């Protein structure tokens, strides 16, 4: 669980993402769509081609929610409350899907932060994504 | 495990550039650090108390290289991953009793290691391609459970 | 998917006693109730608001019977689950895009349904045997993803 | 997550298990060992044959911990604290293993409570086991 060093590690890595959080959000989406084709089934309404603005715009929304979790690490349940009701009841996202996106999100950070994606950071970040996943699937859970 | 010509290039080309001596232990060490239950598989390897201890552990470094060979050798028998991995499966299944889920874990950490190392070259498509392979190997390796 | 003679008996013998008309919908309804994301696959089936609504849903009852046929037909082609399931895999993979994990879920709920129905007859060994089969089918069915 | 009807459903099903909680614990262990051979790897020291007392005795310990979770549903994290440190650090139980045992535990209740193992109960009970699982793997988590 998010020990104080974890807390520290995430804030630290989140920090060096800064103004590109949104862009990284998009990239992570793109990665998911291609490596995990089945996930495309939740976005019938979108153009999933490279440069889709639908995707870019949805990448800032993803980045916006992780930023709020990061800022309220110690109380994510409450903060992501809203988002849980949406992914759980509205959409019925299959929980496996949460791990595929956490996975593409790690692949993008590793791709953008050679300095900072050290083993301890990775581990911490992995642990953060599992917690957000766990919250987004709390209706079910 | 078809893989189009276009995906077949993505793949060997970058693997062309891979540090065979390094990345193997980068991957296995990261495995042990990130999902530590896995550390129950190499208690014999020595010091694993922390990430620093894990990552310099020469036993980790050594074993990592054999594991990559195994991927390389798979990357060269794609249309026959079962045969090519028969030996190891039996090893991971009948002797060691490793849950197949950990083969997915290793392949994913392996992709994170390649992104880390290649950056901007590890585009979405290259990843999509690598994910395929990695999916292949874990299935080849779990083959002995069904 | 070897299965010893002793496990081969456990299996057909009890299946001998199975309500083909009932249990199929018992299993599918339980699926939709227990892991409701799955309800995204049968929105067309009508009312699924609650368990009562789910379990009487005649569309659920109907579809359940075809699913058991599919297990029966598998239970009779064990050494060839790939061929026997080729058709359905393509259906569940290329059209529907169902994550393979749900095939494990259905087989496990299927075993819970058989325990429920058989009681004291559903001994550990019989289960061990059924788990094998069920493991088989989910793999046969996910075959098209690798 | 454990809504009030869930809370109700579990207490209800736990209630009809009464004096056999321990015996059901054993049976559930036996089931796991046979259907999931790999799990046997955490009990080198045990005789896993049918009538093992090692297994019977370990079945009462399993039942004893679920009884305490049931009784402190609303605050399991704290109560199973101890047990978490044991399965996470001491033993390094692979998390997949948690689902296999929740699974055999459901198969045993269904086998012993035809009346009560209705679809809503099952669902509730499933949800309870996931929560205990989630707690036992919190070190990792
Ligand atoms: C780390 C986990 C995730 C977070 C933080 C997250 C965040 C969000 C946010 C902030 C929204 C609302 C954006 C808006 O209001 O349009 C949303 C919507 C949505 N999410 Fe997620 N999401 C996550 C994972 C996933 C997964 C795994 C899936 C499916 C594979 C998914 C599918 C969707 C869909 C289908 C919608 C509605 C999209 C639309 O209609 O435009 N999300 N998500
Ligand atoms: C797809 C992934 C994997 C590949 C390609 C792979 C490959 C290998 C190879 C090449 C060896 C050397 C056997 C020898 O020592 O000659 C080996 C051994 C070993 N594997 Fe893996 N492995 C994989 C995943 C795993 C995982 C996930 C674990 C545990 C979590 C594991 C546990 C072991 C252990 C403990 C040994 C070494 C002791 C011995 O066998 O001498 N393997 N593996
Ligand atoms: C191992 C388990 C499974 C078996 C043996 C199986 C078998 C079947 C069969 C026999 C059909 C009938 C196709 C037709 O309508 O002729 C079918 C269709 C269907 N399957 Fe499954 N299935 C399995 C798992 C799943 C799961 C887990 C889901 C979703 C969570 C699912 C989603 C669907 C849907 C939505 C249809 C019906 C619409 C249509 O295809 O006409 N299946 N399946
Ligand atoms: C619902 C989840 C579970 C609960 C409530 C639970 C409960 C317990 C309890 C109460 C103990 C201590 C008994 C004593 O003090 O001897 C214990 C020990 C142990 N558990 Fe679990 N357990 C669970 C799941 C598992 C799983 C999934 C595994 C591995 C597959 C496992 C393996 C072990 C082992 C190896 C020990 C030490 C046994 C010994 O040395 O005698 N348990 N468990």
């Amino acid at each position: 669980v998010l020990s104080p060093a974890d807390k520290t590690n995430v804030k630290a890595a989140w920090g060096k993402v800064g103004a590109h959080a949104g862009e990284y959000g998009a990239e992570a989406l793109e990665r998911m769509f291609l490596s995990f084709p089945t996930t495309k089934t939740y976005f019938p309404h979108f153009d999933l081609s490279h440069g889709s603005s639908q995707v870019k715009g949805h990448g800032k929304k993803v980045a916006d929610a992780l930023t709020n979790a990061v800022a309220h690490v110690d109380d994510m349940p409450n903060a992501l409350s809203a988002l849980s009701d949406l992914h759980a009841h509205k959409l019925r996202v299959d929980p496996v899907n949460f791990k595929l996106l956490s996975h593409c999100l790690l692949v993008t950070l590793a791709a953008h932060l050679p300095a900072e994606f050290t083993p301890a950071v990775h581990a911490s970040l992995d642990k953060f994504l599992a917690s957000v996943s766990t919250v987004l699937t709390s209706k079910y859970r | 495990v078809h893989l189009t010509p276009e995906e077949k290039s993505a793949v060997t080309a970058l693997w062309g550039k891979v540090n065979v001596d390094e990345v193997g232990g980068e991957a296995l060490g990261r495995l042990l650090v990130v999902y530590p239950w896995t550390q129950r598989f190499f208690e014999s390897f020595g010091d694993l108390s922390t990430p620093d201890a894990v990552m310099g552990n020469p036993k980790v470094k050594a074993h990592g290289k054999k594991v990559l060979g195994a991927f390389s050798d798979g990357l060269a028998h794609l249309d026959n991953l079962k045969g090519t991995f028969a030996t190891l499966s039996e090893l991971h299944c009948d002797k060691l009793h490793v849950d197949p889920e950990n083969f997915r874990l290793l392949g994913n950490v392996l992709v994170c290691v390649l992104a880390h190392h290649f950056g901007k070259e590890f585009t979405p498509p290259v990843q999509a391609a690598y994910q395929k392979v990695v999916a292949g190997v874990a299935n080849a390796l779990a083959h002995k459970y069904h």
